């Protein structure tokens, strides 16, 4: 019996795509991750304890003797004394602030415990916050709306096995978020020759022209996605949709309106 | 007889685990069975604050951040209600791939819903090791297909697997499961938990498959992005080799939901025969899904192959016709500003207004949707008795196949176990119908591929857009004025279903079906879950 490290995982203000991410992996496939390589100690979304049960194989394991790495989905509502967002009659701000404390490593999936995301735009009704933020601590940040699985497990893996990976300026790893969508974009050609789809319906867009006039956001945005694709299939602009830059920080508000340059 | 305890006092249950979202339920208790709930939702974000001021355009990649589990169908639904406020039709083979899209949604959501979510209430996985794979072999080819994963070689690696991991001492997931160490109300025999087991881990591995299906036409799952106003933009959709894959990958997963999930969803019926007698409601609403015409929100009530309706007071004879204008919200209840009672989404209000934990007079951030003041359930359960109602040829089939299997009446449906049983139902006729929606738009699009109408933006006007999504009727309500969101709203089916009392103080369907519920052992309160997951909660999509 080998040991596996303990990785708990909370819910904050999220939407649980990021968790439904995760379990697209494929190399490994989440059973093979939670059952061969990490312990998967708490976990809203599929785990078998509720209420108090639940919330004990939290305490359980934020006191494991062996310690424990921490994943946080969602950003963090900070009006009201965080009352906005609550599990077992707790601030969300309270249990995450105490799961960090002694965390060998936080992950942040997601843009939302990154930087804030979608309850963060204007005008930020729950005044919520990301992870570092709210904290005041480094966090390593997986963003993308939802990131890649890839780049999630990826970094587990990597955080576990060989150290924390380099970061750019704004948390990310720079082993997936080093490029620009744009610089991999297969339409790039089209870019370059002032070949673009004035429309959907046009027969530029029909043609595959590139979507820079319908306001796409590749040419600023750091993300893997035409390199790695998503779920082995596809990608937006390959779906003849223009990049809404999901992994760049406060995106909601510096890339709208989505459809425009302006 | 169904085990129940003589406890006599409250029990809350927060978090409510193994749902979207973050619920608490307050119950009251005596003499072991639950006498009073509340239902409630534990986080408010305010997606439609968010909105206002913004273009319309932007609408449908703010709202399916609504929720990443239901993913795409508040896309959808935002499109839809563009659409219509814009008064643009969208082309044939739009409707087609958006219907499809929703239809590999349905596959996926609920196949994860069924192993991941809802599982864990019936299937003590720990008793599976007390199983001999040989006798469970047996039974399997007994309740199920004949099939190489449920042979007595692959059941014993899943359970030589399983013993390995609870001998670690490492838990995980199973940490202080209700089940550890039996529980009565947990039924199964061991070589059933152990055949279940199996299937849960494989369908960890065929969810991915069925999401790889969806992003063909998706372009990425979770989070979709390929619809735009007017209609979608990916022409690749419409072509022959990814159709073609889209096919096999959906043949797959619909293989799967015929030899695993119905059978072990069936097989669990059996042994929960009691369950079928916990957990009714009266009321139920649809929007309907899977149009021929979606040219309007009138148009897709009356077209949509699964079908729009009203019952009420479970009265099968008589289903309404919808009633868009009869629909409104209240939230005397909730955590909102005093004044917003009785509005109609086009006049929705959402002003926050928190006060504190477990005060009964406003206990939730879900509004309370009524429908000419009634509450109305929503999701598998209602398509499934409004489509039996109408005669639906294949609503009908399934539903008598069900019901002759387990010696039921169809009046055992309106339970828990009927709720779980419906979700399965419509899985099924979703698969039946994937080849049939597939070669429609293959030959379709090989035809014309134009995929995307032309609109113009009005200075003013206001529109609605309506989707049977896997948990139910949802609506979006967008007014714009100029040429900017002025109001948009979202009514969503766990708003239905699990939001608090309405103004007149009417418990809300999960509210309702929660009374009457046995409890065996209030240390682990397992019946509580089995209703409340039944309603496959998510408290993202209800509150947004
Ligand atoms: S980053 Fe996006 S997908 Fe992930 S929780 Fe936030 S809204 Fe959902
Ligand atoms: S479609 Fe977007 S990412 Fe691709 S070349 Fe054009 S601007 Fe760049
Ligand atoms: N299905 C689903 Fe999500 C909920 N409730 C939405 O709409
Ligand atoms: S929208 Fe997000 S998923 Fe990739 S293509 Fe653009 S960064
Ligand atoms: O999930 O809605
Ligand atoms: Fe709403
Ligand atoms: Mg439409
Ligand atoms: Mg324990
Ligand atoms: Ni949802």
């Amino acid at each position: 019996a080998k040991h596996r490290p303990s990785v708990v995982w909370l819910h904050n203000a999220e939407c649980t795509g990021c968790t439904e991410a995760a379990i697209r992996t494929i190399k490994p496939y989440i059973d093979a991750l939670i059952l061969d390589t990490i312990s998967l100690d708490y976990q809203e979304t599929i785990m078998a304890a509720a209420g108090e049960a639940a919330e004990a194989a939290l305490h359980q394991a934020l006191e494991g003797k062996d310690g424990y790495y921490l994943v946080v989905e969602g950003g963090l509502p900070t009006i009201d004394g965080g009352q906005w967002g609550m599990v077992a009659g707790h601030p969300m701000i309270e249990t995450t602030k105490k799961a960090a404390a002694k965390a060998k490593g936080i992950i942040c999936i997601g843009t939302c415990s990154a930087y804030g995301g979608v309850q963060k735009a204007k005008p930020n009704p729950s005044q919520a916050k990301g992870v570092s933020e709210a904290l005041g601590v480094k966090t390593i940040n997986i963003p993308g709306c939802p990131p890649n699985p890839i780049n999630f497990v990826g970094a587990v893996v990597h955080v576990l096995t060989k150290g924390i990976p380099d970061l750019d300026e704004n948390g990310r790893p720079k082993l997936f978020y080093g490029e620009l969508v744009h610089d991999n974009c297969p339409r790039l050609p089209h870019f370059e020759a002032s070949e673009f789809a004035p429309s959907f319906d046009s027969e530029e867009a029909k043609k595959g022209f590139c979507l820079y006039e319908l306001g796409c956001k590749g040419p600023v945005t750091y993300n893997n996605c035409p390199k790695v694709l998503f779920n082995q299939v596809n990608w937006p602009v390959q779906a003849g949709h223009p990049c809404l830059g999901c992994s760049e920080p406060d995106f909601w508000d510096t890339m709208t309106p989505f459809y425009e340059q302006g | 007889p169904t085990p129940q305890s003589t406890f006599t006092g409250p029990i809350v249950v927060d978090p409510i685990t193994r749902i979207e979202g973050h619920l608490r339920i307050m119950v009251e208790v005596e003499n072991g069975k639950v006498k009073d709930a509340w239902s409630s939702s534990q986080l408010f974000r305010g997606l439609e604050i968010i909105l206002k001021g913004r273009d319309p355009r932007d609408a449908q990649h703010f709202t399916q951040r609504a929720c990443g589990v239901c993913t795409y169908v508040h896309a959808l639904a935002s499109s839809r209600c563009v659409d219509d406020a814009v008064k643009v039709s969208i082309p044939a083979n739009a409707r087609m791939m958006r219907n499809l899209v929703m239809a590999s949604q349905y596959l996926h959501d609920h196949l994860v819903h069924f192993y991941h979510l809802h599982a864990l209430d019936w299937v003590d996985v720990t008793a599976a090791l007390k199983a001999d794979p040989n006798k469970a072999a047996k039974l399997a080819a007994s309740i199920a297909p004949a099939r190489p994963g449920n042979s007595a070689k692959a059941l014993k690696a899943v359970q030589d697997k399983l013993k390995a991991f609870v001998e670690s001492g490492q838990l995980g997931i199973f940490t202080n499961a209700y089940f550890l160490g039996g529980h009565k109300a947990y039924y199964l025999p061991p070589e059933v938990n152990l055949i279940a087991t199996a299937h849960y881990l494989e369908a960890l591995h065929m969810q991915v498959k069925a999401a790889s299906a969806m992003a063909i036409l998706g372009g990425k799952n979770p989070h979709t992005q390929f619809t735009v106003v007017g209609g979608c933009s990916n022409y690749q959709g419409l072509t022959k080799d990814p159709l073609a894959n889209y096919l096999a990958l959906s043949k797959e997963v619909c293989q799967f939901v015929n030899e695993c999930y119905i059978p072990d969803l069936l097989a669990v019926a059996g042994f929960y025969k009691d369950w079928g007698g916990i957990g009714g409601t009266s009321n139920y609403l649809a929007f309907g899904e899977f149009a021929t015409d979606d040219s309007s929100p009138s148009k897709h009530l009356a077209t949509s192959q699964f079908p729009s309706g009203v019952i009420t007071g479970r009265d099968l004879g008589k289903v309404d016709n919808v009633d868009l204008g009869a629909i409104y919200e209240d939230v005397k209840y909730s955590w909102y500003a005093p004044g917003g009672d009785g509005k109609h989404p086009y006049d929705g209000v959402t002003d926050p207004k928190y006060t504190k934990l477990d005060d009964k007079d406003h206990y939730s951030w879900m509004k309370a949707p009524r429908y000419k003041g009634k509450a109305m359930e929503v999701g598998p359960l209602a398509r499934t008795f409004i489509a039996y109602a109408k005669g639906q040829p294949d609503f009908k089939k399934v539903v008598d196949m069900v019901l002759g299997k387990l010696s039921v009446p169809a009046t055992a449906l309106h339970s828990t176990l009927g709720r779980t049983a419906a979700r399965g139902i419509e899985t099924a006729i979703v698969c039946a119908n994937m080849e049939k929606w597939i070669k429609e738009m293959a030959d379709s699009g090989a035809k014309d591929n134009t995929l995307c109408a032309k609109w113009e933006m009005p200075e003013e006007s206001k529109g609605v857009g309506l989707a049977d999504a896997p948990r139910g009727a949802l609506s979006h309500w967008i007014r714009i004025k100029g040429k900017k969101i002025d109001n948009f709203q979202l009514v969503v089916p766990a708003t239905w279903n699990l939001g608090p009392r309405g103004a007149q103080g009417d418990k809300s369907p999960v509210e309702e079906a929660l009374i009457g519920t046995p409890i065996a052992d209030p240390k682990r309160p397992v019946e509580i879950l089995r209703t409340v997951h039944a309603f496959d909660p998510c408290i993202a999509c209800g509150v947004h």
